[PDB]
């Protein structure tokens, strides 16, 4: 598990980052398994697997895209109207689907980073800068229909292209928490 | 189920001499423990199996023996050993302890102190009387105080409240209380407690009267 | 070992029976320019207690001058008691 | 430092019940099995109960077999002795005891202070205190006659306990369904009868406090 | 995941006092990879072993374990210990075993004095079932499912002799390392502190 | 540790009806007893892995008639058929021909090693049922004995314990 | 015959001019290696005596 | 886990892998070992977006053997009082 | 790191090398790090050689994002004394660089 | 049946005089006890033939001084000399150098096999006597421990018995 979110009104674009820090307590951070796993090793350099699941109302349009760090993007973990446009979102790379055809997307998360490698456990001002490596953000449309919930899921898994560095002492019993 | 007895019952020993008691089993026993009941507190870590003392116990003591009869041999008698010991086996279902050896301090002979008082005026309004002979600051504890009540000898109703040997001046104390009825109290005059000390050949007669004052 | 009691050191053969025949005979110097190694030793270790005893530069006393031998039980307790 | 502090006891009529307890500190009792050791007033101790680390193995002797019940809790680190069918043979002092393990037998290390259970049914009686006065020398032993109380704990106090060099507190003697003592103080002739010598007799069970002063009659 | 497991990490702590009796039980240890009890007040944290975090993410475990009892005495302390292995489960009345009855079970003697501290005591797989389950996910005890393949008891094989100008206690640390370890069927469970 | 141990002595009578279970026992539990030499090896060693050897000897007089069954059952006789017991490795008995049979079965158990202090279920359960009724006339004796000689095969020992 | 080797007491280590000799020594452990940078973030020579 | 929708396909053919710490499970047992030494798996389903206009929602669960398992010690079959259907 | 205890004391220390910070690392699991322990029985000199563990390749002195290494020393065993034994023992850390590179000269200090 | 078994725990004190016998025990009888695994092999087998392995470990503080003796005596200390005990295979103790010795002696007995139920005489008798007095000053601890680890070597078993 990574995160989950719902919808309230029309075209409420959602934006969540992936932060490997242990200071960011869940739901706004790392949940159960990934909180322990992203603090066992010091540095990280490589991609990830993203499997999203769409469950709920029907006849809803949607679009998912990637945005690297060090660019202009909307507010993290806050569902609001997007200040961005269709030229900035589609020029970076995106997919297009419908919530009636398949309802699930298995997508890679490529390594778009200017720095060498990200590190999970940090403190100070470098924890919010030298840890993040990606951002997955979703905009919806054709909302809504007759009253029914619309919840999205976001899961993560490691890929065979990444490596690991400098084995670290594991998390104590007061940090291994779930959502 | 088998009974552990102890052959010294009451022992009085001088400072600096050899003391030895015996927990005599009536069966073959392997390892017989020992305890120390100080006057007012509970027994603690004192002696385990036969010759293994505790850590806070003084190293001047000795324990030995094989088979039935075991002995806790004291090599140096001191002042802090005025306490009662026990002895225990660990081989049956009903674990019964020893009889208890009250080892005290043999100090030299000291004269008894007599302050024999009448009962209160409040007790005669209660219909009773307790003729108490105060007996303090003396060795030995073994004293046979008989009552000379108009030339008679009455050992009935003689209440003997016993403290132990005092831990400061090594003296004993005795209460010698005669419970009487009011009409029983108002019949006699001579109210005499007398001391039986091993140095006092004649008994020290210190008495009071009822008709006096 | 048939039993399985292993140790970090080696126990040697202690208290060897009949170390010497008591005839005083030949079987130069016993000690001398060669230094005495059995002068100082350690007796708690039975391995180093096996060292040859000497403290003085010596030589042979010589051959004994009685033909019979009086240091075995076969010819000592042979005389009846 | 280890404090195996008991709690409980009191006055239960014969045929009643009682549940004892012993608090524990400075170590975890989850290892060592505990024991209740009963002190008769005739100085004859008795080993009556022992249960192990878990609540399975109980070692009951011939006497209490079917009368009492020992219990423990490893998380609360206390003790429990549920007693029933009480009688005069169990009118005695109780002690919680820790059992430790020796090479061929077992052994007791640390014992507690002790709780009083008197299994008898008279009424609860507050003590009656009578002064003792003569009808001379530089040393006159006075006294108060604390007569007539059944519950055993009582405390005679001499001027807030300030005369303790000569206070000869004599123990209680059971006589005519009443435990009776005669507390005594040794007060010199310079203080008595010139100053105040008053016995503060306090009794916790019946909740009474008696103040009596010896004056010469 | 072998990099975190076989490295010796501290799991417990027990001293060796001099005010104890010959054969008195000091500390009983459920032998498992799930073993940790230490914590810290400042900061608010409960100290975890590197072996337990690897194994708390599995339903089953199988493999040997190596304890490392490092003492910190002076050069003048003495006495011995006995590291007996009592097998079975985590729930018996283990504190009733006589010291000579522990001589039947496999064990290891050790001298306290010397210039080598750590005795690497290895735990064999004494078990009735080949796969040993993570029962700590459940909250109800059940016969048949266990977590400990044995229980360690450090006995007071001899007492502590010492000079006057040092203390009367020798602290023994408990590391935790493992060999031939095997785990499958993953889960998620945050373990609790075993307060024995 | 491998020698024939008598574990039970019953007596098959004439008043028993058809398909009546004569013996119902545990082969492993009856070998766990103080009065045998296999107690001396299994008391210090907890884990156990063993095969089961069975020999059963009965003694009828030849003026009787009837037959028995001796099957080896893993676990329990929960819902097995009485009439389909010959699929099991069995040995039958007859008043005509023989009086000694033997059965060798392997270790059939959900696990590999065995725990003596708390078993999940019995490993083997030797069953003896009346295969034919025992009839007599007048004067022929109305009793005949029955004995079960069992022993372990291929024993392993692992994981010594300090407790008894 | 087995022999457990122990730690050496004397050690002569240090720098060019700063020279230290210790009586209580221990083995200097070493992990990893000095890593070079293939995508050079500095295309010129490093600071040295010859260029400064 | 898997993730689907009841409008796309409406059926799942899935393996049931052997996740067990013990050696092998046994069918016919009694006592306390029957509820412990027999079970080997658990299939569990959570739903959402329920409900719509009133219509039943029934799931089915079938089993079949795979070619990776084996069999041991042929047992006598079930009697006629046990072969029952739902 | 060199320390100097008197041999009438007892106790031990720990010396681990930590990248970044001691944010949520276990105190009891510090031996996974390249460490060196201390003892009042045997030794008083240890050495640790660790490589450059950092999110980037080069280092900026004027504004660091986070500290690269953080040497930690924690009490591994308590230091006990009796009567007359000295109640202090010193501690010193000797550190130096290895395999230094220099790039990009600046005019400012 | 061949593993070191602690048989006795005493404590050598400072108040002991010269040539005082610290330990007096039977090595064979203390190995005959319920709390050992060698009880499990010797309970069914009556006859015994064995060699004696001895290892004794003591622990003095180095601010004491004195020495001990550890000899192996066949039968009894009837009329043997205290000063001539080094003819026996012994091992001495010292507060200066060492604290571990070992002694390997063979089976010295008037017969070949051994009877546990009624021995004629004890086979070996381990003796420990004060070789030098243990002196202390002020503050040095007045106790030091003593332990005897004994085991059998080269055991034979003959003639099984039904009784315990």
């Amino acid at each position: 598990f990574l995160c989950t979110f719902t919808f309230n009104s029309n075209n409420k674009e959602y934006t969540f980052p992936i932060t490997l820090s242990s200071t960011s307590n869940p739901p706004h951070g790392l949940p159960s398994t990934l909180r322990w796993f992203f603090n066992l090793f010091q540095l990280y350099r490589g991609p990830l697997d993203l499997t999203i699941i769409i469950t709920g109302a029907t006849d809803v349009d949607g679009m998912a895209w990637f945005t690297p760090v060090g660019l202009a993007v909307d507010t993290p973990w806050v569902e609001k109207e997007s200040a961005l446009q269709i030229d900035y979102k589609t020029a970076l790379g995106a997919v297009r689907f419908n919530t009636r055809r398949t309802g699930n997307i298995q997508i890679r998360l490529p390594w778009y980073s200017y720095l060498y490698a990200v590190s999970g456990a940090l403190d100070g001002l470098g924890d919010k800068t030298d840890s993040t490596f990606g951002l997955v953000s979703i905009q919806i449309a054709n909302y809504n229909h007759s009253d029914e919930y619309l919840s999205f899921s976001c899961y993560l898994s490691v890929t065979e292209q990444s490596e690991f560095y400098f084995p670290r002492a594991p998390l104590n019993s007061n940090a291994m928490l779930s959502t | 189920d088998i009974v552990l007895t102890q052959s010294p019952a009451i022992m009085s020993a001088s400072p600096g001499e050899k003391v030895t008691m015996t927990c005599s089993a009536t069966s073959g026993l392997s390892y017989i423990h020992w305890y120390q009941q100080k006057s007012g507190t509970s027994p603690k870590r004192w002696i385990y199996d036969t010759s293994k003392l505790a850590f806070g116990a003084p190293a001047r003591f000795s324990g030995s023996g094989s088979g039935t009869s075991y002995s806790l041999t004291i090599s140096s008698m001191e002042a802090e050993d005025a306490a009662t010991y026990y002895c225990q086996q660990w081989d049956v279902n009903p674990y019964t302890f020893g009889g208890g050896t009250k080892l005290e301090i043999k100090r030299a002979d000291a004269a008894p102190t007599v302050s024999i008082f009448p009962p209160s005026s409040e007790q005669l309004t209660s219909g009773g009387a307790s003729v108490v002979c105060f007996l303090n600051n003396f060795y030995p504890k073994d004293i046979n105080v008989k009552w000379k009540i108009d030339g008679s000898e009455r050992q009935n109703g003689v209440l003997n409240s016993w403290t132990d040997q005092d831990s400061k001046d090594s003296t004993y104390s005795m209460s010698s209380t005669l419970t009487l009825t009011k009409d029983e109290y108002e019949r006699h005059n001579s109210y005499t407690c007398e001391a039986t000390h091993k140095t006092s050949t004649s008994p020290i007669v210190k008495s009071f009267n009822r008709n006096e004052c | 070992d048939d039993s399985g009691g292993f140790s970090t050191t080696v126990s040697t053969e202690q208290n060897v029976p009949d170390p010497q025949v008591g005839i005083t005979t030949m079987r130069m110097d016993v000690s001398g320019v060669q230094a005495p190694v059995g002068a100082i030793t350690t007796i708690e270790d039975p391995v180093l207690a096996k060292k040859v005893p000497e403290t003085f530069p010596e030589l042979k006393p010589g051959e004994s001058r009685h033909t019979s031998d009086h240091m075995s039980i076969y010819k000592f307790m042979g005389r009846s008691h | 430092e280890v404090k195996l502090v008991e709690s409980g006891g009191g006055l239960v009529k014969p045929g009643g019940s009682l549940k004892l307890s012993c608090a524990a500190s400075a170590f975890t009792i989850t290892t060592y099995g505990m024991s209740w050791v009963r002190q008769t007033p005739e100085k004859r101790l008795e080993w009556v109960a022992t249960i192990t680390a878990g609540g399975s193995y109980t070692y009951y002797p011939d006497s209490v077999k079917g009368r009492f019940t020992i219990s423990r809790d490893n998380a609360k680190n206390t003790l429990y002795l549920q007693m029933s069918s009480l009688r005069s043979g169990d009118t005695a002092m109780y002690y919680c005891a820790r059992k430790v393990t020796s090479v061929a037998e077992y052994y007791f290390d640390y014992w507690g202070q002790g709780t009083t259970l008197t299994v008898s049914s008279p009424k609860t009686t507050p003590p009656s205190v009578y002064p003792l006065a003569p009808a001379a020398a530089s040393m006159v032993t006075l006294g108060c006659l604390v007569k007539g109380y059944f519950p055993e704990p009582v405390t005679v106090t001499w001027n807030s306990g300030s005369l303790s060099s000569g206070v000869h507190t004599f123990p209680a003697v059971l006589q005519s369904d009443l435990y009776t003592l005669s507390s005594s103080v040794t007060v010199p002739s310079s203080t008595w009868p010139s100053e105040t010598v008053t016995c503060n007799v306090a009794h916790p069970a019946s909740s009474t406090k008696v103040d009596k002063k010896i004056v010469p009659r | 995941f072998t990099t975190w497991t076989s490295i010796p990490t501290l799991a417990a702590q027990f001293p060796f006092n001099a005010s104890d009796s010959v054969g008195q039980q000091i500390k009983v240890i459920p032998v498992d990879p799930y073993f940790f009890q230490m914590t810290n007040t400042n900061p608010d944290q409960k100290c975890i072993t590197a072996l337990a975090s690897i194994c708390q993410m599995f339903c089953f475990w199988r493999g040997d374990l190596v304890f490392d009892f490092q003492v910190f005495p002076t050069k003048y302390h003495s006495g011995r210990l006995l590291f007996c292995f009592v097998p079975g489960n985590e729930l018996i009345d283990v504190t009733g075993i006589t010291l000579k009855q522990a001589t039947t079970a496999p064990c290891a003697v050790m001298d306290i004095a010397g210039v080598q501290s750590t005795l690497r005591f290895r735990v064999p797989w004494i078990s009735d079932t080949p796969y040993r389950v993570n029962r700590y996910t459940k909250e109800a005890h059940q016969k048949g499912e266990y977590t400990a393949i044995g229980k360690l008891i450090v006995y007071c094989y001899n007492r502590l002799t010492s000079p006057s100008n040092v203390a009367h206690h020798v602290r023994v640390n408990v590391y935790l390392s493992a060999i031939n370890l095997e785990c499958f069927a993953p889960l998620y469970h945050a373990m609790d502190v075993t307060t024995q | 540790g491998e020698k024939f141990f008598l574990i039970h002595s019953a007596r098959w009578l004439t008043t028993h009806a058809l398909f009546h279970e004569v013996a119902k026992l545990d082969v492993v539990k009856l070998l766990y007893n103080e009065q045998f030499a296999v107690q001396g090896l299994l008391r210090y060693h907890t884990y156990a892995r063993f095969g089961i050897e069975i020999q059963v000897q009965i003694n009828p007089t030849p003026f009787q008639q009837g037959g028995l069954i001796c099957a080896m059952v893993p676990g329990d006789q929960s819902y097995g058929s009485i009439a389909s017991l010959t699929v099991y490795p069995h040995g039958l008995l007859n008043c005509n021909i023989n009086n000694v049979v033997r059965i060798k079965v392997p270790f059939i158990y959900t696990r590999g090693a065995y725990h003596f202090k708390d078993p999940q279920y019995p490993v083997w359960e030797l069953t003896i049922r009346v295969w034919s009724e025992l009839n007599i006339g007048t004067g022929t004796s109305a009793y005949t004995s029955l004995n079960v000689l069992a022993r372990f095969t291929d024993l392993e020992l692992h994981g010594l314990t300090p407790l008894s | 015959e087995q022999m457990i080797q122990s730690v050496d007491r004397t050690a002569v280590t240090g720098a060019s001019y700063f020279t230290s000799v210790d009586q209580s020594s221990v083995h200097t452990a070493e992990v990893g290696s000095h890593q070079i940078e293939p995508l050079k973030t500095s295309v010129d020579k490093p600071g040295s005596k010859k260029t400064q």
